[PDB]
Formats: structure tokens, C-alpha cells, sequence
């Protein structure tokens, strides 16, 4: 289990502006990745608005000491009003001592990443779409279950959740027909469909992946290695205007 | 007898689909032959009692 | 490293496994009267 | 075999667990049961009852301590020990001071197959036919006291170990409504649960094979609130909206007045739009507000009025976990819901209120129908779980 700490860029920044000299106040060596690659944000075409660029380095010597492990993933655009954003994992000195180098640098100020439910479920479906290496583009499922926290009064309902076998899961996309957007047209308004409770206007503490992701709003929790990329872009457009 | 547990689920479910199927043909034939001993009782009682 | 790399694998193989069982016992309970 | 115990024996039971009982219990209610307890065992003090009230008087006149009293009744008036049937008192005295701090489990009684058994308890034949049977295992000792303004007859279980004085378990409580084939009684999972009720369900028959098959799975406290969920009533079998059937005061009888019914007068109503214009979103008018809300109090409470701030319910509970199952395309698709908190059925009125869930959409069962029981629902009809 890897919590990630999100986190935004106020305008756009150069990051291979010196590695030579962002070693030398830390003591180590520190690497470089130039990496950028095609965000379909549509299957039948693409206009230039995916075009993303992604760096991504660590501070570490030891690979044996898997605690001790920290990563920077940057990615983001150029065109619209936000640049881009960043996220890290875990608690040290090194997730921080580079940040003050860019914090008296460039200019760019922080500030804390804030999710609602018009973004939290729509998460899970870039988590569970998968790519191949022919860009083909097909779905491994799990076993959603949402967490409910609604405010009131004599603490009359203080927590409830909804659980989703993901076979119905199955079976609901499949009455749909075939969609891009499981979460828009098989789940969501079924629950609606179905309760009559609205999902977006209640309050949505956690939505929870069957050991694939673990999603709350102060910060994202997943197993994987590394997170992936529509899930940095999906961010990136909610936190757009 | 098989080894993995999925699989004897899986023939646990075929079983007793297969049973019910059985059973419900089953059903279905002797209810044809109990209508045709029905019809051929009471073509025969019109008889005798005329 | 590649032992990791065999390790998560692995990991991935034995969560699809365990799914498994639990669908086809879901199944089952489907199938059952009570 | 003499293991039965008698009103007169004194178990070694800590001054410390007996100084707590006395402690909940007020003052007026420590008055009244020192001067009955000494009617009937005496005690340690040098006099006779007119000595006793006088003093017992004063203490009330002086505005004493109930500290004081308590080590009273405890250093002087009985130093050696409490008796059991004080024990039983001061347990059934604090039972009816705070009903909502002992939580209560159905089980139902069942003759032959199917056919339920109406429970007519004797007040005398059920005590000793009890005693019989659990003698002849453990010492037993019973105690019987009536609910002071509920029909139930609650029953007082201890059973006492030797390890020489005795030593005292934790009782066991079984409540016997006058006439219901539902038995409640208390939560228990020990050697002695399973030796109590089953004890009890060989001498209530005392001619054919009675079976104890327990309702639910989830207590309930309140007896005052399980008595009219599941005890014999009329708000049974028709709970959440269908709470105006229970109480009928919608309908006149027929021998009186015709121009009060409800067919001159009539009924005010407001439209509700079947197309759904709930998602997308002015101002509405006051009249409408009202009106408005009236509706979410007719399907939670039953009645604009409502039977029973306002958003508690008749009867509140704690967890319920529905499923909900429906057929699709050829294959079911399964839907889990998972419910906690103090008044669940409450709870739900409130976000209603809020406009977060819709109202017309809500189902039978989500609005408080069949509460506090949690099953399987198909094809519109609802399974208990087994």
C-alpha cells in the first residue's frame, strides 16, 4: 500500500534546468526521464490538446531499503490555464529538499489538491481501463464498493455502503451495450435506477477497488508500482476550470 | 473427482442444472402418457354407460 | 529488479485465483433455493 | 437434592459490585426497599420497625447523603452480605429505572411442523418444573416480577458455581409476553445459555415438543421498543408508511356522522412529475415548501402528522443490511446495501430533506417497511435471511 500526496503547479516550469546543480545541495546522484506519449482522450481521433509531457526521478541509493523510497511524477500541459501538477509517496527530507529549490526558483506557489464526487468515481475508470502494446483497448474489472459518510444531527445515519459484485458489474455494462464510461451508464444512475439515492449529491468518503486502488479524497492510495497516465490526465481536466 | 476447486464448482452447478433438466423431461413425458391413458378411459366409460 | 518484477506477477496470479473462487461460490449461492 | 437456594442465603459478593448497584438507583426508590427488606428477612439493627422508619425518616429530613445511606444499608443494617432476593430486587428495581441499557433477542415457539405455539404461562407451575430440571445439574435460584405498565413477565435466571460459600454468574433474563408464540430473552453465549433456555422450553410444553428458533440475529434494546416491534400489537406487520392502518383513526365508524367523512371534505394534494426533472435544477413558493415536505413525512412517518425532534422515528434502530437482487438480460445482477447508525429510518428522512435522494424513487423497504428485519428482495416481494 503506497499513499500518494497530490499537488499542483501554478504556471509552467523547466525541470532539466540544472541536474548538475540540484546534486550538490543534496549529496547524491539524481537521474532524469524525458518521456511524453499519446493520451486518447477520444478512440476515432486526437487533436493536439493530449499532447502531455511527463519527467519523473528519485533520491535513493539503496534498493534494499524499500521503506526509504520516494518518486516525483510530473505531467502536464502548456495551452490551458493550469500547466500542470505533481504528485510523491512517502515521508522523508527528500521529498521536500527540492521542493524549496524550486519553491525560491521559479516563483510557482503550492497548494493542497481538492476532490469532490463529480471527479472521485470518474477515477476509477481510468484505473481499471487497460492498454496492450497494439493499442487495444480492453477492461479489467473489480469489485467496487463506495463508502457513505452523510453529516447529521443526532448521528442518526452516520456511515453507510454500497457493494457491487463485479459480475453484475458484467452484467449491467454489457445491457448497455459497449461503452468507454462504465461509471456514466451501468453503475451510477443503477444505483439511482434502482434506491433512488443520488451518488454525486450525497457525501462520498471512499470509493474502493477490489486490491487494485484505494480512493479517498485527501489522498490517493494504490499497490501498483506506478501510477498510470489517464489517471494523471482525468486529474489534471478536474482540476481545470 | 477433479483438483481444482473452481472446477468442482463449476460441475457442482452443471450437476444440478442437468438434474433439474432431467427431471422436469421426465415430468413432462409421463404427463403425455397419463393424458392419452386419461383419454382412452373415458372414450371407453362414454361407451359403457350409453 | 526482475525478482520483483516475478514477484508482482505472482502477486497478480494468486489475487485472480482467490477472485475466482469467490465467483464461482457466488455462483453456486445463486443457485441455491435457501 | 437439596441444590435449590432459598431466599435466606448470602453469597460472597464484593462490597464494591454491590456499592455501584445502589449507586444508579435514586434515593426515594433506597426508602422504600429498606423498609420492605426488613419486613421480611430483618436485619442487624437493634429494633423494631417503628425504630426503624423514625430513624430512615430523619435521614430523609436532614437532607443526608445518599453515600451515607448506602454505607448504611451496607456497614450497619447489613454488614455480613446481601441477600439474594435483595439482589434480585435491586437488579429488577434497576431494570425498570433504565430500560434502554439492556438489549433484548427474539425467538419464536414452534409445535409439530409449522404451526406456531401461543405461550400460557403459569406464575406458580413454571417455577418449579424449572427448578426440577436444572437442580438436578446446578443450583438455580428464580425470580419473577411484572412490568408495571407493560403486559410482559420478565424472569430473573442466576446460577451459582462452587469453586464454601457460592459464587454468583451473570443472570439471565427471559421475557414472556401474555399472549405470543415470540419469546424474548437475553444475550447470552455460555455453558449457561444453552442450559437455561433449553430448560425452559422442556417445561413450558409439558405435553408436546416446543422448538425455540430464534427470529433475528441483531438485538435490540428498549424492551419497551422491541414489545412493539415484534410483541403482540397492531403496529406489527405494518410498519414505515402503513403506520395509519395500524391506528385507525383515518376512517370514521359507520354509525357516526357523515358530514365529518373525509368524502365531502376531501383531501389537499399537489402533482409529482413522473419525468424525471429531479437530476437538473428558482425559487420555490412557501405553500410549495410545505408541501413539499409534507410529502417526505408520508412515506417515513405514515401520516402528515406522523404517528409518533421530528425526525425521530417510532421505533429506532441500529443496523440494517438489505440485498437486492434483479434479473437483467438473463443474469442477476446484485446489489449489497449496509446500513449503521442510531435511528437508520431517520437518518434517510433527513437527506430527503435536503434534496439528496429523491423521494418518489424510494422503495417500500428503504422508506420503513418490515423494519428492523434484513433480507433478500426479489421480484418486488421481501425474504427475511435465514
Amino acid at each position: 500500500p503506497y499513499t500518494w500526496k497530490f499537488l499542483g503547479i501554478s504556471k509552467q516550469l523547466s525541470l532539466e534546468n540544472g541536474i548538475a546543480k540540484l546534486n550538490q545541495l543534496l549529496n547524491l546522484e539524481v537521474d532524469l526521464d524525458i518521456q511524453t506519449i499519446r493520451v486518447p482522450s477520444d478512440p476515432d481521433g486526437g487533436t493536439a490538446a493530449d499532447e502531455y509531457i511527463r519527467y519523473e526521478m528519485r533520491l535513493d541509493i539503496s534498493n534494499l531499503d524499500e521503506g526509504t523510497y520516494s518518486k516525483f511524477i510530473f505531467l502536464g500541459n502548456s495551452k490551458m490555464e493550469v500547466p500542470m501538477f505533481l504528485c510523491y509517496c512517502g515521508t522523508d527530507n527528500r521529498n521536500e529538499v527540492v521542493l524549496q529549490w524550486l519553491k525560491a526558483e521559479y516563483g510557482v506557489i503550492m497548494w493542497p489538491i481538492k476532490f469532490e464526487q463529480k471527479t472521485m468515481i470518474k477515477l476509477a475508470d481510468a484505473s481499471i481501463v487497460h492498454v496492450t502494446k497494439e493499442n487495444i483497448e480492453q477492461i479489467t474489472w473489480f469489485s467496487s464498493k463506495l463508502y457513505f459518510e452523510p453529516e447529521t444531527q443526532d448521528k442518526n445515519l452516520r456511515q453507510f455502503s454500497i457493494e457491487i459484485p463485479r459480475e453484475s458489474c458484467e452484467g449491467l455494462a454489457l445491457g448497455y451495450g459497449n461503452t468507454m464510461h462504465p461509471y456514466n451508464d451501468a453503475i451510477v444512475p443503477y444505483i439511482y435506477n434502482e434506491t433512488g439515492m443520488a451518488v454525486e449529491r450525497l457525501p462520498l468518503t471512499s470509493v474502493i477497488l477490489a486490491g487494485h486502488t484505494k480512493i479517498m479524497r485527501e489522498s490517493i492510495v494504490t499497490s501498483t508500482r506506478s501510477l498510470r497516465n489517464r489517471v494523471l490526465a482525468v486529474v489534471l481536466q478536474s482540476i481545470q476550470f | 473427482r477433479e483438483s481444482s476447486k473452481a472446477a468442482i464448482l463449476a460441475c457442482a452447478a452443471e450437476y444440478i442444472q442437468k438434474l433439474k433438466e432431467t427431471d422436469e423431461a421426465n415430468i413432462e413425458k409421463w404427463t403425455l402418457q397419463k393424458l392419452l391413458s386419461e383419454q382412452n378411459a373415458s372414450q371407453l366409460a362414454s361407451a359403457n354407460e350409453k | 529488479e526482475w525478482k520483483k518484477q516475478r514477484k508482482d506477477s505472482h502477486k497478480e496470479v494468486e489475487r485472480r485465483r482467490r477472485e475466482n473462487i469467490n465467483t464461482a461460490i457466488n455462483v453456486l449461492s445463486d443457485l441455491l433455493p435457501v | 437434592n437439596e441444590l435449590r437456594l432459598e431466599d435466606n442465603y448470602v453469597p460472597t459478593s464484593d462490597t464494591l459490585v454491590v456499592f455501584k448497584q445502589l449507586m444508579k438507583l435514586p434515593v426515594t426508590v433506597l426508602y422504600d426497599l429498606t423498609l420492605s427488606w426488613f419486613a421480611k428477612f430483618g436485619g442487624s439493627f437493634d429494633g423494631d420497625i417503628y425504630l426503624l422508619t423514625e430513624t430512615l425518616d430523619l435521614l430523609i429530613e436532614k437532607g443526608v447523603r445518599r453515600n451515607v445511606i448506602v454505607n448504611r444499608i451496607l456497614y450497619v443494617y447489613w454488614p455480613d452480605g446481601l441477600n439474594v432476593f435483595q439482589l434480585a430486587e435491586i437488579d429488577c428495581h434497576l431494570m425498570i429505572s433504565k430500560p434502554e441499557k439492556f438489549k433484548w433477542l427474539p425467538s419464536k415457539a414452534l409445535r409439530g411442523d409449522g404451526k406456531p405455539y401461543v405461550v400460557k404461562l403459569q406464575p406458580a407451575k413454571f417455577i418449579e418444573n424449572l427448578q426440577t430440571d436444572l437442580a438436578k445439574i446446578y443450583h438455580c435460584h428464580v425470580y419473577m416480577f411484572k412490568h408495571p405498565s407493560l403486559p410482559v413477565l420478565i424472569t430473573r435466571i442466576q446460577l451459582f458455581d462452587s469453586n464454601k460459600p457460592l459464587i454468583s454468574r451473570r443472570p439471565y433474563y427471559v421475557a414472556f409476553p401474555l399472549n405470543s408464540p415470540i419469546i424474548f430473552h437475553s444475550v447470552d453465549k455460555d455453558i449457561y445459555a444453552r442450559l437455561v433456555l433449553q430448560s425452559i422450553s422442556r417445561t413450558i410444553s409439558e405435553r408436546e415438543t416446543i422448538i425455540f428458533k430464534p427470529v433475528q440475529k441483531i438485538p435490540v434494546k428498549s424492551i419497551h421498543n422491541i414489545m412493539t416491534l415484534l410483541g403482540p400489537s397492531r403496529f406489527a406487520e405494518s410498519m414505515g408508511p402503513w403506520e395509519c392502518y395500524a391506528s385507525a383513526n383515518f376512517e370514521r365508524s359507520p354509525l357516526h356522522d357523515y358530514k365529518k367523512h373525509q368524502g365531502l371534505t376531501g383531501k389537499k394534494v399537489m402533482v409529482r412529475e413522473f419525468d424525471d426533472s429531479f437530476l437538473n435544477d428558482g425559487k420555490e413558493e412557501p405553500e410549495i415548501r410545505r408541501l413539499r415536505l409534507e410529502k417526505n413525512m408520508i412515506k417515513f412517518k405514515g401520516s402528515a402528522n406522523g404517528v409518533m425532534s421530528r425526525y425521530s422515528s417510532l421505533v429506532p434502530i441500529e443496523k440494517v443490511g438489505f440485498t437486492l437482487k434483479n434479473e437483467i438480460n438473463s443474469r442477476i445482477i446484485t446489489i449489497k446495501l449496509k446500513f449503521n447508525g442510531n435511528d437508520i429510518f431517520g437518518g434517510l428522512h433527513e437527506l430527503c430533506d435536503k434534496n439528496l435522494i429523491n423521494i418518489d424513487k424510494v422503495p417500500g423497504w428503504l422508506a420503513g417497511e418490515n423494519g428492523s428485519f434484513s433480507g433478500t428482495i426479489m421480484n418486488g416481494d421481501f425474504q427475511r435471511e435465514q
